[PDB]
């Protein structure tokens, strides 16, 4: 289904029994690796659809969750 | 950084100039220039519009916008 990043995040959280704090912990090595930081408040905003993550943060969460960037953006594509 | 080689190919093929692409995206050319030259990150909506404008296959998006150099 063609959606947005906000729903894909919620999809991951429900499918993989993860909360926002889990995702942050997983992103920590990738934050250092890519030089892209992500705070709890800013991730909360992505989930609550307050702001849409840019290219950098999409890349960060994709590599962190091990999924396709296109899928994470809401495109009707394979998850990996 | 991001390798936009493939992306630059489609832009030349579909739009011609970077300026033409800018107009099609509804952006200034300086804005487009800074993004294609990896000085400014791509916004969420800009990537989606680029897919519409360049008629890219959505599954190819990781190779167009998320290819690290």
């Amino acid at each position: 289904m063609q959606t947005d990043t906000s729903n894909r995040l919620k999809q991951i959280m429900a499918e993989r029994n993860l909360k926002q704090v889990d995702i942050l912990n997983l992103s920590i090595p990738f934050q250092k690796k890519f030089g892209i930081k992500l705070s709890k408040s800013t991730l909360s905003q992505y989930v609550n659809s307050v702001q849409s993550p840019d290219q950098n943060r999409i890349y960060l969460l994709a590599k962190t969750l091990g999924v396709s960037e296109a899928w994470l953006m809401g495109f009707d594509v394979p998850m990996v | 950084s991001y390798d936009y080689s493939s992306l630059l190919g489609k832009i030349t093929e579909k739009c011609g100039t970077q300026y033409n692409f800018a107009i099609a995206m509804g952006l200034s050319e300086r804005t487009v220039s800074l993004k294609l030259n990896d000085k400014v990150t791509w916004k969420d909506d800009e990537i989606l519009k680029a897919v519409h404008v360049l008629e890219l296959n959505p599954q190819d998006i990781p190779k167009y916008f998320f290819n690290a150099k």
